[PDB]
RNA sequence: CGGCCCCCUGGACGAAGACUGACGCUCAGGUGCGAAAGCGUGGGGAGCAAACAGGAUUAGAUACCCUGGUAGUCCACGCCGUAAACGAUGUCGACUUGGAGGUUGUGCGCGUGGCUUCCGGAGCUAACGCGUUAAGUCGACCGCCUGGGGAGUAC
RNA sequence: CCGCAGAAGAAGCACCGGCUAACUCCGUGCCAGCAGCCGCGGUAAUACGGAGGGUGCAAGCGUUAAUCGGAAUUACUGGGCGUAAAGCGCACGCAGGCGGUUUGUUAAGUCAGAUGUGAAAUCCCCGGGCUCAACCUGGGAACUGCAUCUGAUACUGGCAAG
RNA sequence: AGCUAGUAGGUGGGGUAACGGCUCACCUAGGCGACGAUCCCUAGCUGGUCUGAGAGGAUGACCAGCCACACUGGAACUGAG
């Protein structure tokens, strides 16, 4: 229908912002855990300041203030603006200790 | 203003089927007329009438069967803002061949089982089923 | 050599001055090994009871049509409420490919091969009712060589 | 407890894949070559389950357990057209010849198994010989031929 | 020989034409035929043509900048 | 857009006779008109009445109620291009059951046209409903849409 | 290829409320925590942590990131604009798209036939050797797209015209 | 949303392996452009890869065909290149 106007002015198919509006086609990127306290987020400045906000998932809270984490991108869809999550087990990062299950998760070494 | 006599052609039986009438009458053109004869010649009305002079009018009765419409879809397929020309080749088959379509060849007006058995194709204008 | 598939159980509920009064609505379509498929639409306050009454409705209103060895005659566009479905022919080694509710009723009425497609709304009353009425649109090359004065042969070619 | 049609389509697959010891990458491959196949398909990636070598050894009767019967396979007691193969997936083609490699020979315990597999069941086609330690393919397995409990429509549909 | 034929927009040139030729393409993703003005630069002998003629327009050795073409006959004697 | 009259003038419709013989339809850009409010200049200003003052109810009332009253509402010449500018339904055509009517003609006490109001058949939608003035089947073209807020918002 | 030896040295990863495959016990009291979505923690959490078992995969397994489909969610195939997003406030008008009916002619669009041309590897089919397979390889087909020549005139183009 | 002045063409000369405002002198006053001129942003292209029932969409590493470059910017010599 309406192939006039479509010829005329041609159907432009709309765009798809990606849901991590920072570092874009990276995994994980990196960056200085800045405020690890509050209530379980940090204020990531990375390698190109960006400036997000990641939440910290299980034991860990004394991870310094001047600290290089990597960030992974996810939704923890209960606090507002947090759209990113520390990767527990990277450098300079300290694993969750004293969890035997889920391996992969919060990288803790098993017995 | 008017800008597809076979389109109105069409839709004008479409809708005298659908309100069950007796006849329906239209002006006239040659390939009108060609139309109407390759729809008598596959078998979906009973005769088509030339009356006057100055103003040709084609005069046609509808056909019924079992107090239902015979035609059940008729569609143009080639619009006047949108041709379509298909070559012999990718002729569609109209419900698997159920159905019929009408095609405007270089040998005059036919039926897409006619332009495969001819050899040619052209313009592919209206289905009916 | 009938069959048995329920395809929907919903849980509906009205609003009393007491209160909320919940019910149960069941949608089961049956059918023989060819052809006759039927659909029934029943409600009630108790799951197997609702359950029967549907199938008591689907074998009342079962509704007979045609096919052509396991497959669609030609195909057909399946429309109401909504819900635009596709029926289409196949060849012998392709099985039944359909959504649920599509694929239920075509395997109840015993096609084998059958390609289709449900545009439109996903409602399950929506689509059973919309191939329902698909199928029994859909004609055969006897009716309608009989409709048009032809023969069969003149019809096929 | 009941599981609806995808689980008990899951579970028929397990059950498939726990009685002939076949991981599930190698079903997927399976699957993929079974539809690239002509004809059918469920009934025709049946007969190529049935052609997976260790399932032929076991069915021919060197072995009355698929274990042992990869066992002898990895340890390349089995020679088809002179030469040995230690590779379980190896697909048997018809009319063919296979061997049982001489330092076999020192075999009891699955020749008594042998013989109880005679004393149990006599299929249609892998004739076989204790003696000359030899064998030869029939013909194509036959779909009546093939055992029950399998249900090829809702395997295809689970992974179709 | 492949000639074309096309038809001209201006004669001011000093001998140069400049022509000016229609297609009608079925569209490859709307398939509405829709018309291509490709103008082309033509030279000819003596300013055999006026504004707004057709003429039949043939491919040669390169003459000027972006102008390769000769004029062959004209059918509207303008 | 309605007190009457005069003058100037546009458009619509009807029954017929003759002529031009497709001169036709939508229109991106452009042009014109465009309710009320408001603006500039010059007038006028009865009544109404933004703003404002006073008196009232009220816990408070910068509001709804009264007393007055500026701008405006009135005229002329130019801006202002916005409205729930709606039939929430773009324009031009073709065909497809009927009742109840209104207005306005023309022809033979009756026939056919133009516009319009209400309900309903088929048909169409999610339903409400539309339904010969279709939201039915179609044809031509333009404009607009594609989750809400942000936002008809910033540059 | 041949022998020898103590099976000798050779196994984990994610999940068990549902979607989606499979359960109990203890800690636990909106607390730490989980979570893709519905979202859970009310001193009894089949949803957090620990124990067992099972589930799924397997020298891999989870997580993240990127693309297509599902999404008919840019709709040519394959959508709408009365009330859900969406008919310019209305009219006139240029380019542009469409154009009532018949004859003569052109084949520009259209179709038919023929020829040349789409490098080679991938892709599809038939075969071969890699212990089978991955891999590579022979033949066929595909690459239907493009260009040139000869014909047709039903329709859409143009002119002469009624 | 207008751009261009060697700009567009012609005549004569030069030069290039080679036609040609390629380059000069004189004339003509034009050429392109809503079928998108000009300007801005991004980007090596193709056979192909992935995905899709299809039409399409995304993507050009490793395998090949073509183009451009060798700190950046100008050049010319040798050489058939
Ligand atoms: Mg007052």
């Amino acid at each position: 229908a309406t192939v006039n106007q479509l010829v005329r002015k041609p159907r432009a198919r709309k765009v798809a912002k990606s849901n991590v509006p920072a570092l874009e086609a990276c995994p994980q990127k990196r960056g200085v855990c800045t405020r690890v306290y509050t209530r379980k987020v940090c204020r990531v400045r990375l390698t190109n300041g960006f400036e997000v906000t990641s939440y910290i998932g299980g034991e860990g809270h004394n991870l310094q203030e001047h600290s290089v984490i990597l960030i992974r991108g996810g939704r923890v869809k209960d606090l507002p603006g947090v759209r990113y999550h520390t990767v527990r087990g990277a450098l300079d990062c300290s694993g969750v200790k004293d969890r035997k299950q889920a391996r992969s998760k919060y990288g803790v070494k098993r017995p | 203003s008017m800008q597809d006599p076979i389109a109105d052609m069409l839709t004008r039986i479409r809708n005298g089927q659908a309100a069950n009438k007796a006849a329906v009458t239209m002006p006239s053109s040659k390939l009108k007329v060609a139309i109407a004869n390759v729809l008598k010649e596959e078998g979906f009305i009973e005769d088509f009438k030339v009356e006057g002079d100055t103003k040709p009018e084609l005069e046609l009765t509808l056909k019924y069967f079992q107090g239902k419409a015979v035609v059940e879809s008729i569609q143009r397929v080639s619009r006047p803002g949108l041709r379509i020309y298909k070559r012999k080749d990718e002729l569609p088959k109209v419900m698997a061949g159920l159905g019929i379509a009408v095609v405007s060849t270089s040998k005059g007006v036919m039926t897409d089982r006619a332009a495969r058995q001819a050899g040619l194709g052209g313009e592919i204008i209206c289905y009916v089923a | 050599e009938l069959q048995e598939k329920l395809i929907a159980v919903n849980r509906v509920s009205k609003t009393v001055k007491g209160g909320r009064i919940f019910s149960f609505t069941a949608l089961t379509v049956v059918g023989d090994g060819n052809g006759r498929v039927g659909f029934g639409y029943g409600k009630a306050r108790e799951v197997p009871a609702a359950i029967q009454k549907a199938m008591e409705k689907a074998r009342r209103n079962m509704i007979n049509v045609a096919l052509n060895n396991g497959t669609l005659q030609h195909p057909v566009k399946g429309v109401h409420t909504g819900s635009r479905v596709f029926m289409q022919p196949a060849s012998e080694g392709t099985g039944i490919i359909a959504g649920g509710a599509m694929r239920a009723v075509l395997e109840v009425a015993g096609v084998h091969n059958v390609l289709a497609k449900a545009y439109g709304s996903t409602n399950p009353i929506n689509v059973v009712r919309a191939t329902i009425d698909g199928l029994e649109n859909m004609n055969s090359p006897e009716m309608v060589a009989a409709k048009r004065g032809k023969s069969v042969e003149e019809i096929l070619g | 407890p009941r599981i609806s049609d995808y689980g008990v389509q899951l579970r028929e697959k397990q059950k498939v894949r726990r009685i002939y010891g076949v991981l599930e990458r190698q079903f997927r491959n399976y699957y993929k070559e079974a539809a690239r196949l002509k004809g059918n398909t469920g009934e025709n990636l049946l007969a190529l389950l049935e052609g997976r070598l260790d399932n032929v050894v076991y069915r021919m009767g060197f072995g009355a357990t698929r274990a042992e019967a990869r066992q002898l396979v990895s340890h390349k007691a089995i020679m088809v057209n002179g030469r040995v193969v230690n590779i379980a997936s190896y697909q048997v083609s018809p009319n063919d010849v296979v061997s049982i490699r001489e330092k076999a020979k020192k075999q009891s315990r699955v020749k008594a198994a042998l013989e109880l597999a005679e004393q149990r069941e006599k299929p249609t086609w892998l004739e076989v010989d204790a003696g000359k330690m030899e064998g030869t393919f029939k013909r194509k397995p036959e779909r009546s031929d093939l055992s029950a409990d399998i249900n090829e429509h809702l395997i295809v549909e689970l992974y179709s | 020989i492949r000639t074309l034929q096309g038809r001209v927009v201006s004669d001011k040139m000093e001998k140069s034409i400049v022509v000016a030729i229609e297609r009608f393409v079925k569209h490859p993703i709307y398939g509405k035929f829709i018309k291509r003005t490709t103008k082309l630069h033509v030279h000819d002998e003596n300013n055999e043509c006026g504004i707004g003629d057709v003429v039949e327009i043939r491919e040669c050795r390169p003459l000027s900048k972006t102008k390769s073409w000769t004029l062959v006959r004209v059918v509207e004697k303008a």
